[PDB]
Parts: C-alpha cells; sequence; structure tokens
C-alpha cells in the first residue's frame, strides 16, 4: 500500500509500505528518499508520537494516510 | 515502543506516559512538545557543563543564565529524559528546548545540515535562530 509523509515545509512524500512495516522501516524508507538519518527523524500520526519498534497496523495507520515528519536535533 | 519502555523504567517518573504537549499545555507552535514523557520535586543531575552548548546558545540569545535553564529542565523532566545515558556524550536535544520554550516563552528556528525546524510558543517573548551541525548548537543571526 501507499502512505504519505508530510514535512514541516509542507512537502508531501509518498512511500510504499505494508501494514507490518515497523516505524524503523518507515524511517529507512524516508532516508532513501530524503537523506535524513533515522536519528533526526520524528514521525507523528494523528497527534501521536510514533515509536520505532511498532508497526503501522499497531497504530491503525491505514492505506493512503499521512504521517508528519519532523526534525529532532541533538548536540 | 522504546520511548515508552525507557520512561516506564525510570524510577524518578510518576503517572502515565504522555506527550509533554499534554502534560504542560500551552500555546505551542506545532509540533513543539510532541514527545513522550512522564511527570516527575527536582532532579539532582548536576549542570552538564561540557555538553550544554544548547543552553549556552539559548542563554546568549535570551540572557537567561545557563544554570537557570538547567534548573528548569531538572524541575519538569524525569531523569530518563534529562539523561538517556548519553547526556555527557551527545548533549541535549530539541525536546529539551521545547520544555525551555514552554517555561520561558521562547521561539527558535533551528537551521540544520538536514533542514530547518521551528519550535517554541506562538506569541513568544524571545525569538532567535540557532544553527545545528553534527553534534553542535550555535547561536546565529538568521542563517540561510
Amino acid at each position: 500500500m501507499q502512505i504519505f509523509v508530510k514535512t514541516l515545509t509542507g512537502k508531501t512524500i509518498t512511500l510504499e509500505v505494508e501494514p507490518s512495516d515497523t516505524i524503523e522501516n518507515v524511517k529507512a524508507k524516508i532516508q532513501d528518499k530524503e537523506g535524513i538519518p533515522p536519528d533526526q527523524q520524528r514521525l507523528i500520526f494523528a497527534g501521536k508520537q510514533l515509536e520505532d519498534g511498532r508497526t503501522l497496523s499497531d497504530y491503525n495507520i491505514q492505506k493512503e494516510s499521512t504521517l508528519h515528519l519532523v526534525l529532532r536535533l541533538r548536540g | 515502543e522504546p520511548d515508552t519502555a525507557r520512561l516506564d523504567a525510570d524510577p524518578s517518573a510518576s503517572g502515565p506516559v504522555m506527550e509533554f504537549r499534554e502534560l504542560q499545555k500551552g500555546a505551542y507552535i506545532e509540533p513543539t512538545g510532541a514527545f513522550l514523557t512522564r511527570a516527575r520535586v527536582s532532579s539532582s543531575i548536576p549542570y552538564p557543563a561540557r555538553a550544554a552548548c544548547l543552553l549556552v546558545a539559548v542563554s546568549q540569545a535570551t540572557g537567561l543564565p545557563t544554570r537557570t535553564l538547567w534548573a528548569a529542565l531538572c524541575a519538569n523532566l524525569p531523569d530518563s529524559v534529562l539523561d538517556d545515558g548519553s547526556l555527557a556524550t551527545l548533549g541535549l536535544t530539541t525536546d529539551h528546548f521545547a520544555v525551555l520554550a514552554r517555561i520561558f516563552s521562547l521561539r527558535c528556528r533551528f537551521v540544520s545540515e538536514h533542514g530547518d525546524v521551528e519550535l517554541g510558543l506562538h506569541d513568544a517573548t524571545s525569538r532567535f535562530t540557532i544553527r545545528h551541525t553534527p553534534g553542535h548548537f550555535e547561536l546565529v543571526a538568521d542563517n540561510f
């Protein structure tokens, strides 16, 4: 299936995923297209902070839904 | 859920795991404060001088003492979030800043090697810009 990822700038990215893809898998898919390492990736769905070890289905994240990508910086 | 588990294991934490956004409501600029945390009187983690470059930058832009900024974090975050095990090695995060913004009414545009992110409160009393490079925070005028 396909889901969308929307960045702070409003850009819309499209990923191909399966319901059992983990949030870590999603971050890797985003890295392939955006070049942002998973360390600097925070993903939000319906206001909830998604965690790496869970799957899209664990959050009931269904086809053609939108995730929100945000930078997390450390130093 | 590594974030939830690390908070549930924290002995300095109380209550259910929730986003800081919800634990301390305020005029957040989306998505400021959208990170999982738990409620705590005050942490005893001493001021991490060698790794407080984030607090130095905020201090320089606002005039708030660095140790005033730290005390605020120690009084509002559980030990697991103040020190995930890499406090001395990797320092502080934009989540720590989201807490300072809520307490002191700050807004900061972070300019990073991998894009920008704007965090803080809407009608903030202090507005500045901080630049991020791999492992470093530095106050700037308004880069890029």
